[PDB]
């Protein structure tokens, strides 16, 4: 018993993130499937201790 | 790349946690780190807007990706496979390249902010101080806490210590 | 009297990729990719799925006698990999996949 | 250290100002003054941070400012729920975050 | 959204005591976890702070070298370990959280825990 | 971000309608505004090329979006619908992000042009004039209209006024 | 755009082939060109990474673009055409725009490197040399090949020639 | 393609008058609309200019405080209102268009209207 | 004000230069000289703008330059339809755009 | 990957000659082609260098005005033409290949050719 | 010109250093020292370039350094295949790339 916006055969995705790499077969309002493994957006500055 | 982070300022400060850019002052009353409230706040707002633009501009609709075709429709199944793979390729390329470019933009934004802060302090002080090289200014006069918080606010008073700086030069 | 201008650093190990160099240590980084799922088949738009355990849509809509164990509305249908109970009498189901598409979600 | 008035009182419906100061220096926005409220026997509550910001649950009547090299918390129109100890936190350094004596 | 502390009690002077703080309703990743003590009659005293995502640990001059604070974001816990406890360390301890956006602290100790009492009296239990 | 627009030059001029970046001169013979012809013309050409690249690089073929399927072809109809909304999301995200980044590029371009103009005038005047703050130089000698026009044309003569500047400094 | 390439340095050196950015020294024991090893090597590595990111971030799967339909499946054939043309337009626009912006980034990167090298030399020399023109410093002392090599290495010694420079200034 | 002016006639000194200029064949959005008057025997005299998209209005020192120029890009109209008309204001008026690219005027009055005669004589009509 | 020659004439097929100057200053490219032609009883026609640029309808024989601190309009091979009044407009300020007397 | 040289022989003093070098297994576009000679008993001597994609040509002071080097990336060849050959030009000539990344020479002469012997002796054949 | 030791000898299993100097200047990394090996009657091969970089086929025992205004090639554990003429190339200018005498 849940409420989810995106379902895949393995489970539900609950996020506002625009991309996902769990499953191509999705039902609902779902993030776009990409074959990436790491999409990290730099927010702070370059760490130079 | 504006040559500040890793440029003429070769190190970061770990004791400065209240902001991203700022000042370290050493006078007779003491020494300490202080953040530049205006620049830090502006940078935080801009980066927040950047993240929100990257995330929220993606609109989606209720989709049911995945269809069932019997053996006599292997062509429509192949067409569906083509549609899926093309979209996957497009989105992968777009996501990776967008992240790669945006990281560059963010890092140069921070570099620009540091350089601009340095330029502002320099143009305020003029010849009342001297540039030692690592992002620091040695004052030719005596700048107390009040004078320092004047520098960190944009209200420096060059024709108040001009005579003392001229004597000590 | 000295006034130095500098920037913030921390003991963070999160790296980001840049168009000009890889593995750049940054002070903070957000994630744009989701890799985790809760591992459950939960309800969509507040409506539960139609779960056909050992039946497929054919057997459920035709009335297989091993389907009596199994909603007035649903958002999607869930079939198991072992749902082999369908048309018990041999034959062909005409436009079966069309029927499965129409029955996918009913108000 | 941080100097605070040890006890002040107000009449209901009136205004009051609580003052937080340094023993030897000056209070600046760079010190990020914060004001907490603690009813005796209860956990402290964040009233004001950064001298002008209130969390999403603090009543509007609480306000903050920096006046005369000191940090000020202004309570306008105090109810009977305002009878509590008010603490000021001043940020001097990363390792030095000084709480006030109390009021 | 709550923070719950555990591990208080009675410890003889010179001993060691470990306090744990577990949070529910949020993630420890985007916050700094600090420990604040209140002695009977006196006021609050900030002791230590930990930003686990940034890997930064800060200690007050009074407890430097004795206390050690660690955090585990996966289990959503923060642990403070106290060594060489003195008689003046008896107080009520609070696990407070502070807001940190983009790795920058904003000095907003918004959420506090109920606190755990620590008595470092040398007398025996009666 | 360079620091000119909103930085040390904290205001724009409504009176300078002949161009984008220019000069305001005041001497004993007159005062007035004058646009920098070379930088303004180059900027206009570059922005025209940018707009034309954003617009004209979109190639389109004769398309007939819109297909008709009966009730027994719901699967092909859903496949067509899927193609449609996928293209819709791709184009929406791409267009929005492209415009958001191109606006940044344009504003940074204008800021860089202003900063470069200031740097050119600074390097031409050298110590014959002083920086009096908001993007302005006070001459240590007498600049008539010919001297000013030389500054704005790029052919300033440092040896010619060097002696007078030394005397007045 | 920073202002170096085509800005205050109006031309390149055909005779410098060992690097992209560098120095031309002239003293009493010779004249010659010498590229800056650190900046050139860093730029080479960064451009290599940029090219590899543009090329290798594009994944591909085994595809069989091209389907066969009889005269009674014209609608599916038109759907296949729509998919093909939509993908063609998406990829064409994305490729052209990506190349167009990436070239801007590369040229601006090289300009930034030239400006930063000039700034490093300027901040090293301080008033021991004067800036005469197009990125040229004229020394007030007598720099031999050891002193020039020190300037190009990052280990220039201002107190050592400060007195001689003051005498000659 | 063309600019057509209307609203001329005879007014008494100290009177007021409005001239309108309607443009066809192009859009008023990306141009500046100026008004130029030619007195009988004398030469041309620039009076006022309006860039509606930039919201900028410029007036000559001779007609400052008397003339007011407004524009409407939706209807492609440009109006000039004259108050406290003097006897020396009798002339033929032209609604002229000046080229502006990316908000920058290039001082090129390329298209002129036929013009409308305005007489501010105090004599009565015969 | 702007000073222009009040009248000059040439024989058909010849060349002529028309000069436009300031009363007290100097004419520069930044002043944006513009040259208009007006046949008597007709609306003015733009011949030259920005000292060297002609619109898409002006014959090639009309040219412009700046010489000797003045603005010059050169007509090469004067025809019979080149008999008109020629005006020069100089831009001095946003509110100051001065037309010549005429020729 | 090899560079094969051809065109050697015997010429009279004051004569002209032309050597050619054909490369197999790589592309001449991303490399710089140079010519290095070894005299009998003496050491090596760099003569000329050509970067065809950059359109750059460099000559040693000993052969300036006499030797002309040309390259053709389409046919993967590089030629050296000698005019007014002196008696001191008798040597073994090598067509060497140097690494160039992004149009920048790395001073890495990694691949060499077998070489061709050139004799400018005035004696009869 | 470039000065090199005309002849040197080493014992098997030992270490040897070959030096390369300018006639009147100082050798730096900017001179891009390169070291070649030539067995007599064979084409030279590239052992070291840029003073520390080895091609993908050179044994590890060959190394390079810059010491005392000279370029040095170090051979550790010389076998019988190391009996050859060793040449040093120094870059002075685009038109000036000087080879050593040989060792």
């Amino acid at each position: 018993d849940c409420n989810t916006t995106c379902q895949t055969p393995e489970g539900a995705i609950n996020t506002s993130l625009p991309f996902q790499n769990v499953h191509p077969i999705t039902i609902g309002k779902c993030p776009k499937y990409v074959k990436s493994t790491k999409l990290r957006l730099a927010t702070g500055l370059r760490n130079v201790p | 790349l504006f040559g500040a982070i890793a440029g003429f300022i070769e190190g970061g400060w770990t004791g400065m946690v209240d902001g991203w850019y700022g000042y370290h002052h050493q006078n007779e009353q003491g020494s300490g780190y202080a953040a530049d409230l205006k620049s830090t706040q502006n940078a935080i707002d801009k980066i927040t807007n950047k993240v929100n633009s990257v995330i929220e501009k993606m609109n989606t609709q209720f989709t049911a990706v995945g269809k069932e075709f019997n053996h006599l429709e292997k062509r429509i199944e192949n067409l569906n496979k083509k549609v899926d793979d093309g979209f996957l390729d497009i989105w992968t390329y777009n996501a990776e390249l967008l992240v790669l470019l945006e990281n560059e933009r963010t890092l140069d934004y921070h570099d620009s902010n540091v350089k601009n802060l340095y330029e502002k302090v320099r143009n305020q002080l003029k010849n009342n101080a001297k540039e030692i090289g690592n992002g620091c200014f040695e004052f030719y006069h005596k700048c107390d806490n009040t004078c320092m918080e004047s520098v960190k606010n944009g209200t420096y008073d060059y024709p108040k210590y001009s005579e003392e700086a001229k004597l000590n030069r | 009297d000295t006034l130095c201008i500098g920037y913030h650093a921390n003991n963070s190990t999160d790296t980001v990729d840049t168009v000009l160099e890889k593995n750049v240590t940054v002070t903070h980084s957000v994630n744009l990719l989701e890799d985790k799922h809760n591992g459950k088949l939960c309800k969509l738009r507040g409506v539960a799925p139609l779960h056909l355990g050992k039946c497929n849509i054919a057997g459920w809509i035709l009335g297989n006698p091993e389907c009596e164990s199994l909603a007035r509305s649903w958002s999607y249908i869930v079939e198991t990999s072992n749902s082999d109970n369908g048309t018990c009498y041999p034959g062909d189901f005409i436009n079966y996949e069309e029927l499965r598409e129409q029955l996918s979600s009913v108000s | 250290t941080v100097i605070q008035e040890p006890a002040m009182s107000v009449s209901p419906g009136g205004t009051v100002t609580l003052t937080c100061a340094f023993s030897s220096g000056s209070v600046t926005t760079s010190n990020y003054p914060s004001w907490f409220q603690q009813t005796p026997g209860q956990t402290p509550r964040l009233l004001i941070y950064r001298t002008n910001s209130r969390p999403s649950g603090v009543p509007t009547r609480f306000s903050g400012a920096i006046s005369g090299n000191k940090a000020d918390l202004i309570i306008t129109g105090a109810q009977a729920n305002d009878e509590a100890d008010y603490f000021c936190n001043l940020y001097k350094s990363s390792d030095n975050r000084i709480f006030g004596g109390g009021t | 959204e709550k923070l719950v502390e555990s591990g208080g009690g009675l410890v003889q002077p010179g001993g060691s005591l470990r306090l744990s703080c577990v949070g529910s309703g949020f993630t420890f990743s985007n916050y700094e976890i600090s420990w604040v003590r209140q002695a009977p009659g006196k006021g609050l005293e900030w002791l230590a702070g930990d930003y686990s995502r940034g890997g930064t640990t800060f200690y007050a001059d009074s407890v430097k070298g004795r206390f050690t604070i660690s955090s585990d974001n996966s289990q959503n816990t923060a642990d403070l370990q106290m060594n060489s406890l003195r008689t003046e360390d008896t107080a009520r301890y609070y696990c407070v959280r502070g807001v940190s956006v983009f790795g920058v602290l904003m000095m907003a100790m918004d959420l506090w825990g109920p606190g755990v009492e620590v008595v470092v009296s040398s007398a025996s239990t009666k």
